[PDB]
């Protein structure tokens, strides 16, 4: 095992190899692994209590006549995977090693993902806030991608104004964040306000959301197919006649040109037609197969794309953006795990100002940060300010970022209080408050659940074929599903008039004949306007019933499985 | 029978009839790996390692 | 060429729509791991066999009666180890034993 | 009047009784023709019901979204 | 005024006999102390009265529903994970009436001779507690010049086991007749008589080890606790019935985690009881407050038909008279085809068939009729 | 993908010293005596100030027409 | 085929005939609104322009419903569709919306748009209990979120951080009488599964409670006039001032506090921040002696820890979550109990709103400095660690050298882990018991803490002293390598540290292998989470198809379906769960004291 | 004799699906009110003909 | 010997009269198949001697109502 | 990304957890909430395969 390592070290051999001993009484075993699929880190290989890496490496490195290759070549750092690391000691840091470490950390923070190292002092808080925040980075909103206008994605999103992180790790830096930010850097002030704030929710200021804060644009694409058929038969791009089926309406195609196709920078709203299709008839004049806005979903046309597809038929591509400004409802949340959505927009004029002349852009309320344990965002907060008052950016990293106590000595030193705390004024009643109210510049993020996407109101429409049930979705215009919970809640309740209006009047009433004799289902024969019982007779006996149409399509089922439900009419009174 | 044991008994030693001392000593240093881990000889394997 | 300088690429475009694999954490193949089953009372390793992309569960098991079995695909029963033993070449006692 | 459904008796249909309710007999495995109009003796049978709104029950007499359908054997 | 005045006043007011009990014991505290006056005592009985017409359910109450959301809820925050496993895995094993619950505790009480002193309640423990001769040994090594396994034990867990070394080769002397024991020191020896085969011999080796020496079967742990001055023997596993019999062990009191073992023994309106406690001491021990009255109409349906029934299929659900309330839970073909089998009768008297069809349900204000005189004008 | 062209928080323009607050700090001089220098002195007007991002160029090299 | 059609979960019994999708619905995210009552929800206007209730074309209502025929759909308040008595529906446009208003007779049906005062049923998913849906009245607002009261969260389960919730609109008369009777907020204030309140006053209520009634809480004419007009208290004139500061009149927190209460309402109880029993000790003594204590003599010895009520007057106490708290508010319970439902919703209403201006204008915030601690505190954490630290370390040796004693039941190794696990646990309780001595009242986190605000005592103490030891399934960590958690470690080493020990706070920072121990707790934690709940859900659903047929009957038995009698009488006394007192028939002890306190006052 | 929940919930349906179709006010009542509104009232009142049909 | 009806968790078991047995079923206007049910193997039934088709009176040790009275029917195994 | 190809309705208690020998390896934090919570992973930033 020492001869592979020292080869491998050498260079002799490939670094993919690596070589395990394994020692006990009974067993002796030695592994050595060179396949895929192998997870690794690199460590530096400490000998005889001094790493093999020095600062002449170092300098190598920063000059550029060394690279990381180059180091992996000489044996001063190797990849390690499990089966080796079991024989390992490694040093988490260089003035901890000593004789018998084996190997020398390189960096503790590069233990965690590309996600999680966007949250800024993560030793400080709790791990499932950390997840949290985790979990959020890759919802927030932003300049995601410099070619995002010439692209033709489903969705997208677009924040106005992106703004880099004050307080932020050096891997941001090195990963990309920083060119490609998802966020703004917010004035956030902890206080009580007028109860709109309470269980999660935060406060926005008016001002600072009509200046551009948090702005973003939403994107949706649209594409139609010149479709050819068997037979010749092809889609036409037209402005479709008033003459032929299906015509939605005169006012619907107002924004359509002559070659049916919507003008960019068009003003549209729901069910607004962007390309006029025409569609030959089923087995009679053309059908109309627009594509249409969503009913629910409005905007300005950004761009038209007239191309072909692979097979020749004529794609149109079309890009209506929305502007996206905040308002009640629209979820934002940190980096620590602290996420809600805004309570009340509250004007400049009512919002509180310190002594200094500083009005929050967001306020959060204090009874969520110590429940949470979420030291994590004060500091960031105050790294915020002093980073603010002092011009250079505070660095976040995790286990070698800027210590608390040097945060507050600078807060202090540059003539604030050290705990960040600041003499605030009510802004409505102008008295100052009774206490001194903490203050600070967090990184806060916008996320895409929007409530302008969320929000689904249906009073009637179309309903399912099989079971004439509303539809699901809020794009086919659908229902909301009340379940068996909600039944039993209802239930639960003692309203029974209650669920008939919800389960039957409202989601699937109907009438059938019911034969008495037998208990079958009668005909009714529209030709000779008359009831009758098929397989029984009875043709006077026949009487109405009325049931969800859910329950005949179940004894329809139990027919079809050879099951005869016998149904036995009773008098209502 | 042959040709279940050819082609589902231990696949990455092979499909040859040949290739059947391979299977049977695979076999055997499994049992003697059960035989180890029942008489207290080895400890159990960390699937999530 | 309308393409992002900071785009790390890596993904597939299928009918213009951008497919990532993702990567699968599975067992290590052609690898044996004991393991013992407390409810069961038993010894049982597993080993995943690979071929052309064909996966076989080749188990071997020993029961409280101290027997060693075998389990085979397209088997619908366990069957004893010495009898797969005896039907993959080994005759005598003494070549199983060594 | 109006009649409510007093009690629901269960049992297992009859070859003859299949026969009587059913409005007519299926021999043609194909549903539709080149055409798209259902074939006649096929499972798609008007005889059975309309899905189209353009189609007529030959039983009901009525159009797609009111027809309730009809069995066969 | 006199006590026997309130007693009076007390029975002549309309009250269960549970309330004019308390009512006249705080009567007769609260007299002394402040001296109370008859129209006192007379209104402070129409109050009490008026809150318990003010307290009784009204007829129509979903009281099932209310019971199954009132249980359920508190389990969405339970806890998952001596030995006891409470929580979540417990109240499931009681909802579903398992046979055999897991990690089974025999909660042992003992009577005036030993429940003052550790001494009596640790023989009575070890008594109870069943040691077999795989424990006792310290290690297991298979001798072949002898042609038998040989067995040998350490002196702390023998001399603990409370049976010296002569009682333990007469209890495996008597008990197998195949072969012979034979002991020397501290070092069991065994001798065959017909035995020949090296396969027989393992048969043999596990049959002698796994032999129960004394104590009750099914129970291998044993401590005891000390709480009211009294010493409570706790086990591990259940045996009701051979426990219930053993000297030194009050009978009374005595109660084990199984409750089928509680109806097998005792009854079922004891299982019904033993129900009861174990849900209201798992809900206790998770820290949520649960009105018992959903506990014991859960525990009255459980126990109906004299049985003790799960919640499940092949419990109060598969055994319910309606077939599409049947068919709607769980099993849905098999409940459909059994039904057209037999040809049964749907009576739609239940809530569920009543959803499906759409129809008022007989709960709430289903169960209300009304009546109006035509004649009605302004 | 713009500096903006007033502060978020009270309204103050900054546009229009950004590009030379810009072109000072890469010259190597400390940003604080350049906003200092700037009349830029509640930090709310230097969160805005520094925490801006310029994309706008890289966004001018894709047409759309 | 024809069997997956009727069965599981998308099955023709589950997903289309015992539950389904239903018209006249909306959903959106929900946000909070104080101003409002608990009885009221805040509906869109572009929801309630779409959602229509059909009214009928009575005497009573003619030139309403033709008002709201003529303004049409695009005017609210208008109309969508119209239907005439022979059963046709017309819809609502700019061209004939004349037309149809003229035409309008008795018998019409007109689909008005929601207008303030409907009903509508509120609900949230998941549905755990009868609880999750209420009916409210509808308030109309121009912004896209619903809008619910803060105390009705509880019931809910529902917080702001992205919530959506549900609207439904009875459609008939009958399902609107049963939804208003039965089915209203204020009806359900007293949860019927522990016979407790649980609308109630939450975080931000109780901090603006204690607040406004602690000792030397005193407010000016102008304070007392606006938190006044605020709360919607029908006060036309201020009482006598307590006391006079700078010639300026003040008054105590708790005679503004004692105007939401009841005149004859007479209560005294122990809350959560009685830390000196020998201070309630004497206030319960004059109590008991007199039964009619002079309210000098109380406020003499007036504790915050003990709250007296005589007459309706807060004399001693202060108001935390054993106030109007869920689950523990007394004052909430009894003024329920003996005051009814809508007096009990009055001053739910107005309570609220007045601790929200209390603590919204005096300033209530958390900083970094609350967590702070002097090195004296730190030091003594650091003592403790080592001391715990040196323990295990002993421990250890002990069980190397074999005189470790076995517990009884338990080998050496378990011996030896529950050793270690209890004194690392009794550690952690004398840090956080250093921690505690450290942080006093005029902390807000401890207020917050301490009142049950929000958070917990534990909660500081992490972030403050320390965290403690990881564990996950009741055990010590140690999945890992061979014989150690982490390779940074060494084989075979038991230690606290090496085990999940972290002797770091939040504050001070942890170490990566603290974070890695912490990660592997905080997922210990979720996956918990999300195993436990699909179990809950299933044993739920189970118990309810169990038990869906019982009810209580007119003689007061519960019968099954087929007539087996479960229950001769429900409960073995025929009392509701809601209504019973604390899980007992009658409360007799409270009955005779309200009696005595009312003939004898 | 008490009116339980579920019967005065019952009684106000039944009163306001009749004024809903006809059944004129018994009572005074504001202009602009709802049928329910008007069942309620008139159960304020005290003057609802509808009787409740109790086993016996 | 150890009676059953000595333990904590056993209630009080009574066999009814002809005439109680009547009158409960009078009061309750149910048949004797909608009462609950006892098997003939339970402890207390071998204990009180009764044999299937008679009513067995609980004393319930109520934790609401102090005593509550149930009744069970015995039926063959 | 990575996941993992057990089913995400059971309860996998040894494989959902953070293993040990995740350290360097796979991300402690970034997990997914619900069925899905310690089965699918990421990778960690010093991750090389
Ligand atoms: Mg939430
Ligand atoms: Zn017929
Ligand atoms: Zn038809
Ligand atoms: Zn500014």
């Amino acid at each position: 095992v020492e001869r592979i390592r020292a080869d491998r070290r050498a260079g002799k051999i490939s670094d993919v190899i690596n070589v395990a001993l394994y020692e006990d009484e009974e067993v002796k075993e030695v592994y050595i692994n060179s396949d895929d699929g192998r997870v690794r880190r690199p460590l530096i290989v400490v000998e005889n209590g001094k790493p093999k890496l020095t600062r002449e490496h170092v300098e190598g490195i920063k000059n550029g006549t060394l690279t990381w290759s180059d180091l992996i070549r000489m044996g001063v750092i190797e990849y390690l995977d499990a089966e080796e690391e079991e024989n390992a000691y490694v040093a988490t840091w260089p003035w901890e090693v000593t004789e018998e470490h084996t190997h020398l950390e390189l960096m503790p923070a590069a233990i965690l993902g590309i996600p999680a190292s966007l949250v800024p002092y993560p030793e400080h808080n709790a791990a499932p806030r950390n997840t949290y925040g985790a979990g959020m980075a890759k919802q927030s909103l932003g300049l995601g991608w410099a070619n995002f206008r010439i692209r033709v994605d489903t969705r997208g999103h677009l924040m106005h104004y992106p703004q880099v992180p004050l307080v932020n790790s050096r891997i941001m830096k090195a990963v990309g964040f920083e060119d490609r930010p998802a966020g703004q850097n917010f004035v956030v002030a902890v206080l009580s306000y007028h109860g709109y704030n309470m269980e999660d929710a935060v406060i926005i200021n008016k001002a600072s959301i009509e200046r551009g804060l948090a702005r973003s644009t939403f994107f949706r694409t649209y594409e139609a197919e010149e479709k050819r058929y068997l037979g010749g038969q092809k889609d036409n791009f037209e402005v479709p006649s008033p003459n032929i089926q299906g015509y939605l309406g005169e006012k619907y195609y107002r924004h359509l040109d002559e070659d049916g196709l919507i003008f960019p920078e068009s003003k549209v709203e729901g069910k607004d037609v962007l390309v006029g299709r025409t569609s030959p008839p089923r087995f009679q004049g053309r059908r109309e197969t627009s594509v249409t806005v969503r009913p629910s979903e409005k905007g300005v046309v950004d761009k038209v794309i007239v191309t072909e597809t692979g097979d020749g038929t004529k794609l149109v591509k079309v890009t209506v953006r929305d502007l996206r400004i905040p308002e009640l409802g629209d979820k934002f949340a940190s980096r620590h795990g602290q996420k809600g959505v805004i309570g009340l927009i509250v004007p400049q004029e009512d919002m509180p100002w310190t002594e200094s002349g500083i009005v929050p852009d967001l306020i959060v309320n204090p009874h969520g940060i110590p429940s949470r344990m979420t030291v994590g965002q004060l500091i960031e907060a105050i790294g915020g300010k002093v980073a603010s008052l002092t011009g250079r950016r505070v660095d976040g990293t995790a286990f070698i970022g800027e210590p608390e106590e040097k945060l507050r000595k600078e807060l202090e030193e540059l003539g604030f209080k050290h705990s960040g705390r600041e003499i605030m004024y009510d802004g409505i009643t102008g008295r100052r408050l009774e206490a001194d109210i903490f203050i600070g510049v967090i990184y806060y993020q916008r996320l895409h659940h929007m409530v302008a996407d969320k929000m689904h109101a249906r009073s009637r429409g179309p309903v399912q074929v099989l079971t004439k049930q509303p539809t699901e979705g809020r794009a086919r215009e659908g229902g909301l599903r009340f379940g068996e919970m909600e039944r039993d809640v209802l239930i639960g309740h003692g309203a029974a008039m209650l669920l008939i209006e919800r389960l039957l009047e409202e989601s699937d009433k109907t009438e059938v004949w019911v034969c008495e004799s037998c208990g079958h289902l009668a005909l009714e024969d529209k030709r000779r306007g008359k009831v009758y019982c098929p397989v029984c007779g009875e043709d006077e006996r026949i009487s109405k019933v009325e049931m969800s149409y859910a329950f005949k399509l179940l004894l329809d089922e139990l027919k079809a499985m050879v099951i005869r439900p016998s149904l036995r009419l009773k008098d209502r009174v | 029978a042959e040709h279940i044991i050819d082609n589902n008994l231990l696949p990455h030693m092979g499909v040859d009839p040949e290739n059947r001392r391979a299977k049977a000593y695979y076999l055997g240093m499994m049992a003697l790996k059960v035989l180890e881990l029942s008489l207290g000889l080895r400890g159990e394997d960390d699937k999530d390692h | 060429l309308g393409e992002d300088p900071k785009d790390p690429g890596g993904y597939f475009i299928i009918n213009g729509s951008e497919r990532v694999i993702v990567s699968i954490e599975d067992l290590a193949p052609n690898k044996t791991l004991v393991e013992r089953d407390e409810r069961q009372n038993k010894v049982v390793a597993k080993v995943f066999s690979y071929r052309h992309g064909y996966r076989a569960l080749i188990t071997v098991e020993r029961k409280k009666d101290g027997i060693l079995y075998v389990t085979i695909p397209n088997v619908p029963k366990p069957v004893k180890f010495v009898y797969v033993m005896r039907a993959l070449g080994l005759l005598t006692d003494k070549e199983i034993v060594e | 009047m109006k009649k409510v459904i007093g009690s629901i008796e269960f049992g297992i249909l009859s070859p003859q009784e299949i026969r009587k309710m059913s409005a007519a007999e299926i021999t043609v495995p194909d549903t539709y023709d080149d055409d798209g109009y259902p074939i006649e003796g096929g499972l798609m049978d008007k005889r059975l019901g309309v899905i189209d709104p353009g189609l007529r029950c030959e039983t009901c007499g009525a159009r797609a979204g009111e027809c309730p359908g009809h069995f066969g054997h | 005024v006199a006590e026997k005045t309130i007693k009076s006043m007390v029975s002549k007011a309309e009250l269960p006999d549970n309330i004019k009990e308390e009512l006249y014991a705080k009567l007769i505290e609260y007299n002394e102390k402040y001296k109370l006056k008859k129209d006192e005592i007379q209104a402070i009985i129409d109050e009490t009265v008026r809150e318990y017409q003010k307290a009784l359910i009204e007829p129509g109450e979903a009281v099932g529903t209310v019971a199954a959301q009132s249980i359920g809820e508190p389990s969405t925050q339970m806890t998952l994970n001596i030995n006891v496993t409470l929580g979540l895995p417990r109240i499931i094993e009681i909802v579903d009436a398992r046979k055999n619950p897991s990690t089974p505790i025999m909660t042992v009480y003992l009577d005036e001779e030993h429940r003052y002193d550790r001494d009596k309640a640790l023989e009575v423990a070890r008594r109870i507690e069943g040691t077999t001769l795989e424990n006792l040994a310290r290690e297991e090594t298979i001798d072949i010049l002898n042609m038998e396994y040989v067995v040998e034990i350490d002196p702390e867990r023998l001399e603990k086991a409370g049976l010296d070394m002569e009682k333990v080769v007469r209890k495996l002397t008597g008990s197998f007749k195949s072969a012979e024991f034979e002991a020397e020191g501290y070092t069991l020896v065994v001798r065959p008589k017909k035995v020949t085969k090296l396969s027989d011999l393992r048969k043999i080796a596990e049959k002698v080890k796994k032999h129960r020496l004394k104590g009750l079967s099914g129970v291998g742990k044993t401590i005891i606790r000390k709480e009211g001055d009294e010493y409570v023997i706790y086990t591990e596993g259940s045996n009701f019935k051979q426990v219930l019999k053993v000297p030194g062990v009050d009978p009374t009191r005595t109660r084990t985690n199984n409750i089928w073992e509680i109806a097998e023994v005792l009854g079922i309106e004891a299982a019904r009881n033993a129900i009861i406690d174990e849900i209201v001491s798992t809900m206790r021990e998770q820290g949520l407050e649960v009105d018992v009255r959903h506990i014991m109409l859960v525990a009255d349906m459980m126990t109906l038909d004299g049985v003790i029934r799960p919640i499940g299929r092949h419990g109060i659900v598969g055994e319910k008279a309606s077939v599409l309330a049947r068919a709607a839970f769980e099993i849905t073909t098999q409940h459909l085809f059994a039904a057209a089998e037999r040809g049964e009768v749907d009576p739609l008297n239940g809530v569920v068939e009543n959803v499906l069809i759409g129809q008022p349900v007989p709960v709430g204000t289903g169960i209300v009729k009304l009546a109006m005189s035509l004649p009605l004008r302004p | 993908m713009i500096v903006p062209v007033r502060c978020f928080t009270c309204g103050k323009v900054l546009a229009d010293k950004y590009y030379e607050f810009k072109k000072r700090v890469e010259a190597g001089e400390d940003p604080g005596k350049v906003l200092d220098d700037l009349g830029v002195e509640r930090y709310c007007c230097r969160r805005t100030l520094l925490s801006h991002v310029e994309l706008i160029d890289q966004v001018m090299v894709y047409k759309v027409y | 085929t024809l069997a997956q059609r009727l069965k599981g979960k998308e099955g023709r019994f589950r997903g289309n005939l015992s539950g389904k999708r239903v018209n006249f619905s909306a959903r959106t995210v929900i946000s909070p609104d104080p101003m409002i009552s608990i009885n009221e929800v805040g509906v869109p206007l572009a929801v309630a322009m779409e959602l229509t209730v059909p009214e009928k074309v009575t005497e009573f209502n003619y030139e309403k419903l033709k008002q709201r025929v003529l303004n049409g759909p695009e005017k609210y308040p208008g109309a969508n569709y119209v239907i005439d008595p022979e059963g046709r529906r017309i819809r609502l446009m700019e061209s004939n919306r004349e037309l149809i208003a003229e035409k309008l007779d008795i018998g019409w049906t007109v689909e008005r748009h929601l207008e303030d005062g409907d009903v509508v049923l509120f609900n949230r998913q998941p549905s755990l209990h009868r609880m999750s849906i209420m009916a409210h009245r509808v308030r109309v607002m121009p912004y896209r979120t619903f809008r619910l009261n803060l105390p009705v969260c509880p019931p809910y389960n529902a917080d702001f951080d992205g919530d959506e919730m549900n609207l439904h609109v009875p459609q008939t008369e009958e399902a609107q009488a049963e939804a208003k009777i039965l089915m209203e907020v204020q009806n359900h204030i007293i949860s019927p599964r522990y016979g407790g309140p649980l609308i109630a006053g939450i975080q931000d209520h109780i901090s603006g409670g204690y607040l406004l009634t602690r000792e030397g809480a005193y407010f000016t004419r102008y304070e007392v006039e606006q938190m006044l007009m605020f709360a919607g208290m029908d006060v036309n004139e201020l009482p006598e001032p307590d006391k006079y500061e700078n010639g300026e009149p003040l008054w105590s927190g708790k005679t503004i506090f004692s105007l939401l209460l009841p005149d004859d309402l007479t209560i005294w109880y122990r809350n959560k921040l009685c830390d000196e029993p020998e201070r309630c000790e004497a206030l319960e003594k004059l109590i008991e002696e007199k039964l009619i204590p002079d309210p000098e003599e109380v406020r003499k010895l007036a504790y915050d820890g003990f709250v007296y009520i005589q007459n309706g007057k807060l004399l001693s106490g202060a108001v935390d979550k054993k106030a109007y708290g869920r689950e523990d508010g007394k004052l909430l319970d009894i003024i329920v109990r003996e005051y009814g439902v809508e007096r009990a919703r009055q001053f739910l209403d107005q309570v609220t709103k007045l601790t929200i201006w209390v603590i919204t204008h005096k300033g209530f915030t958390t900083a970094i400095d609350d967590e702070d601690l002097p090195q004296e505190a730190i030091d003594r954490i650091h003592e403790i660690i080592r001391e715990a630290e040196e323990k295990v370390q002993r421990l250890i040796e002990a069980y190397k050298r074999g005189e470790l004693e076995p517990l009884p039941g338990k080998t050496l190794e378990e011996t030896l882990e529950s050793k270690i696990m209890a004194v690392l646990a009794e550690a952690r309780d004398n840090a956080g018991k250093v921690a505690e001595r450290y942080l006093g009242m005029n902390n807000h986190a401890v207020i917050m803490a301490k009142t049950g605000a929000r958070g917990k005592i534990l909660n500081i103490t992490q972030m403050a002293a320390m965290l403690g030891q990881q564990s996950i399934r009741g055990k010590r960590l140690y999945r890992g390598y061979r014989g150690r958690v982490l390779t940074h470690f060494k084989p075979g080493d038991l230690g606290a540290r090496a085990r999940g020990f972290v002797t770091n706070s939040y504050k001070s920072g942890l170490t990566p292998q603290e974070y890695f121990f912490h990660a592997m707790g905080g997922r210990e934690g979720l996956v918990d989470t999300a195993v436990r709940t699909a179990q809950s859900g299933y044993m739920q659903r189970r118990l309810i198809n169990a038990l869906q047929d019982l009810k209580v009957d007119y003689d007061g038995t519960v019968r099954d379906p087929t007539g087996i009698i479960v229950q001769f009488k429900y409960g073995e006394d025929g009392v509701d769960p809601m209504k019973s007192w604390q899980g007992k028939t009658v409360d007799v002890d409270r009955v005779i004291v309200r009696t005595l306190l009312k003939m004898r006052g | 004799f008490r009116y339980t929940r579920f019967e005065k919930a019952r009684i106000i349906g039944a009163r306001a699906l009749q004024i809903a179709m006809g059944a004129p006010v018994l009572i005074d009542v504001p202009e602009g009110i709802t049928p329910l509104q008007a069942a309620l009232l008139e159960f304020e009142k005290g003057v609802i003909p509808i009787t409740v049909i109790r086993p016996s | 010997e150890f009676n059953i009806f000595d333990h904590v968790l056993v209630p009080e078991h009574r066999i009814l009269s002809e005439e109680e047995k009547e009158e409960l079923l009078k009061k309750y206007r149910i048949r004797i198949s909608q009462l609950p049910q006892i098997k003939a193997s339970d402890p207390a039934v071998v204990a009180l001697g009764a044999k299937p088709g008679d009513v067995i009176e609980i004393k319930r040790k109520s934790p609401t109502a102090g005593y509550y009275y149930y009744y069970r029917l015995v039926v063959e195994d | 990304r990575v996941t993992s190809p057990l089913s995400r309705d059971q309860p996998h208690f040894e494989a959902r957890d953070l293993h040990g020998t995740h350290w360097g390896r796979i991300c402690p934090t970034e997990t997914p909430e619900g069925p899905n919570c310690g089965l699918v992973k990421n990778l960690a930033l010093m991750s090389q395969i």
